[PDB]
């Protein structure tokens, strides 16, 4: 059959939409002639569209000797990225001779998968502002997803999909009341759309999160159970819902907690979820192991998490909890002490826990001493109240009034005439009245 | 817990007995929000090269 005839059939079938028989005639062209770079480009494109990224990767690797010229940089990078080989895809995109729009957008997706939200946000801003196409709403909701992730985990102040992502961003920013209203607006936009229930399942999964945050635990649990029973096809959403149910259950529904944990560790979960989400999952299952007498695996998870130095979730406390549960917590004393010493920026909450441990049975004076050592939160009305009542327990009146004086002086230096300031002055005045 | 009560001057005499309740010990669980909706648009960019140079 004449080669232009096969090319015309290939073009017609490629614009038709299906690709299997297009691949069959492309490889017929290949067996006709071995040295047409367009034929192998069509072959790798057909393989990518058919979901066989490994086969296209193998073809590119085997034919790299003859490819040359422009090279299949974008196709190889996309095959690596879809094969979770993000690290190699980074240099595959970076080592390309020329940068195209497809390469830039693939690079943005890879950077999102790398949690490098700054460069990903910049490149996707450039993508939205520069490239115009038929999926501009998809680009908008992807940029909104990036900013929502950054605001939720990196602590950065910033259609139903875009509304849901805006609700996610509001959740990250700390707003909860208007998040429910925006999620209801997105629920309306979804309900008018399909009349495909997984897109409503994720909306309800985010709704139940807000319900749990505000204290409405029962409705959140019912929503989570109904979402789980609806069986959405996603895997990351199931992990998020499962660990939120973990947090709701705490140490009560351990039998369902094991089920949620087994749903939390599935195939592809480590790639769909962020690193912060995975670390919080590790923290949650370490907590569950602690509450389920599993100590060795709890310690293993805690050590593995500490090896990564988490930004927000300090796991040494869990280990301290371990040494508090087995009643030989004298080692925990120096453990938290040295952790606070090595990490002055995180020492404050560690010493706050240290104080509670040093009021557990006795040695209250040392507890007050380590409470005083927390300079960051020293002049707070609650902590000075605790110090005053502790000092009054053993009648250290002078220490209590001197604590009052330091708190008052610091408040005068920083925020004079505050309502909390005047409350402190009046409380100190009446305490001195009732204690000379 | 007292960690979430760093305001006012409640007497809360539980602080001097065993049940101090200064902080969440054992530490509390950490729920995570659902991951934002992201779209793999790069699947839309894979297509045949221009065949106009090699058609009939």
């Amino acid at each position: 059959v004449s080669v232009p005839a096969l090319w015309s059939e290939v073009n017609r079938y490629g614009q038709n939409g299906d690709f299997t028989r297009a691949l069959k005639t492309v490889n017929k062209i290949l067996q006709i002639n071995k040295d047409d770079v367009t034929a192998l480009h069509c072959k790798v494109v057909c393989l990518i569209q058919n979901g066989s990224f490994k086969e296209a990767l193998n073809v590119i690797n085997t034919h790299t000797k003859v490819l040359a010229n422009n090279s299949l940089s974008f196709e190889k990078a996309y095959c690596e990225y879809r094969l979770n080989r993000i690290e190699n895809a980074l240099k595959t995109i970076e080592s390309a001779n020329q940068q195209t729009d497809k390469l830039k957008e693939l690079y943005g997706q890879v950077l999102y998968r790398l949690e490098r939200y700054d460069e990903c946000l910049a490149v996707y801003r450039d993508l939205v502002r520069n490239s115009q196409d038929d999926y501009d709403e998809e680009r908008k909701t992807n940029l909104s997803a990036v900013v929502a992730a950054q605001s939720n985990w990196e602590k950065v102040v910033p259609t139903h999909e875009l509304c849901y992502n805006t609700a996610c961003a509001l959740i990250g920013q700390g707003q909860l009341n208007q998040a429910m209203k925006i999620l209801q607006k997105a629920e309306d936009l979804c309900r008018r759309s399909l009349s495909p229930q997984a897109e409503l399942a994720i909306i309800h999964g985010q709704m139940a999160y807000i319900l749990q945050l505000q204290g409405r635990t029962e409705e959140a649990l019912q929503l989570y159970n109904q979402i789980i029973k609806l069986k959405p096809t996603d895997v990351g959403l199931l992990a998020v819902i499962a660990n939120n149910i973990i947090t709701i259950n705490k140490d009560q529904n351990v039998f369902d907690s094991k089920k949620k944990v087994k749903l939390t560790n599935a195939e592809g979960v480590e790639f769909k979820l962020s690193k912060k989400q995975l670390q919080a999952i590790e923290f949650n299952k370490a907590l569950l192991a602690m509450y389920t007498n599993q100590a060795e695996q709890c310690r293993k998870i805690s050590a593995s998490l500490q090896s990564q130095s988490p930004e927000h979730l300090l796991p040494v406390l869990i280990q301290a909890a371990q040494l508090c549960r087995e009643k030989q917590h004298t080692k925990a004393i120096e453990l938290l002490q040295e952790f606070s010493d090595q990490h002055p920026e995180n020492a404050a909450e560690i010493k706050l826990t240290m104080a509670q441990l040093k009021i557990s049975q006795g040695n209250i004076s040392k507890a007050c001493l380590i409470l005083r050592s927390i300079e960051e939160l020293k002049h707070k009305p609650g902590m000075v109240s605790a110090l005053v009542t502790m000092y009054s327990h053993e009648e250290d009146i002078d220490s209590a009034i001197e604590v009052f004086t330091q708190a008052i002086q610091w408040y005068q230096n920083h925020q004079p005439k505050s309502p909390a300031h005047l409350s402190l002055i009046r409380e100190a005045a009446n305490f001195k009245l009732k204690y000379g | 817990p007292l960690v979430e009560r760093f305001e006012t001057f409640c007497l809360d005499p539980s602080l001097v007995t065993k049940q101090a309740n200064l902080v969440h010990f054992p530490p509390g669980f950490q729920p995570i929000p659902c991951k934002p909706l992201f779209f793999d648009l790069a699947l839309n960019h894979v297509a045949f090269p221009p065949l106009e140079d090699k058609l009939e």
